[PDB]
C-alpha cells in the first residue's frame, strides 16, 4: 500500500521512530556539524521537531536500513 | 469473512491480513489444513430470511 507519497561528516541526521496505537511517529533533526573524529556522537543538545505521523496500523518488531552502492 | 482464531488479541487500530492456518490443536499443522487446524476466516452467509 503506497498510501503516502511526498516530494519536498559535514551533515548529521537524527531520527526518532515511535510506534504507538497504530501510529508511526517520526521526529527528525538535521544539523551541519564539523567534527574531526566520527567515532563518537558529538556533545551538545539538539531538539528533534516532529516530522511525520502515519496511521499505518502495522505491527513492528524488527527493522533494517537501506544503503546506496555502486 | 470473519476471524475466529488468533494467537493473541490485537493492539488497538491494528490489522492482520494473513490467512495462515492456526494451530488449534497442539499437533503442528505445518501448512496442512485438517481437524484441530481450523481456518480462521469463516463467513456468516447473510440472508434476509434470518
Ligand atoms: C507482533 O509481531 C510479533 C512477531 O511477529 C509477535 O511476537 C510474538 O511474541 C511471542 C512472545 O515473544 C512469541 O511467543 C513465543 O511462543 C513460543 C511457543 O509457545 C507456545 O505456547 C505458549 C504456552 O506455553 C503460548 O503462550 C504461545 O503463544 C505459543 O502458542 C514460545 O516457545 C516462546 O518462548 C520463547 O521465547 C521467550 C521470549 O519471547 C522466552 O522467554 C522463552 O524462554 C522461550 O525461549 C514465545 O513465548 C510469538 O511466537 C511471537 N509471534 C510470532 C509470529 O513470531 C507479537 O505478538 C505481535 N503483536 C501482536 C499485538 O500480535
Amino acid at each position: 500500500n503506497c498510501t503516502f507519497e511526498y516530494v519536498s561528516f559535514k551533515n548529521l541526521r537524527e531520527f526518532v521512530f515511535k510506534n504507538i496505537d497504530g501510529y508511526f511517529k517520526i521526529y527528525s533533526k538535521h544539523t551541519p556539524i564539523i567534527v574531526r573524529e566520527p567515532e563518537d556522537l558529538p556533545q551538545g543538545f539538539s531538539a528533534l521537531e516532529p516530522l511525520v505521523d502515519l496511521p499505518i496500523g502495522i505491527n513492528i518488531t524488527r527493522f533494517q536500513t537501506l544503503l546506496a552502492l555502486h | 469473512l470473519y476471524r475466529l482464531f488468533r494467537k493473541s488479541n490485537l493492539k488497538p487500530f491494528e490489522r492482520d491480513i494473513s490467512t495462515e492456518i492456526y494451530q488449534a490443536g497442539n499437533k503442528p499443522c505445518n501448512g496442512v489444513a485438517g481437524f484441530n487446524c481450523y481456518f480462521p476466516l469463516r463467513s456468516y452467509s447473510f440472508r434476509p430470511t434470518y
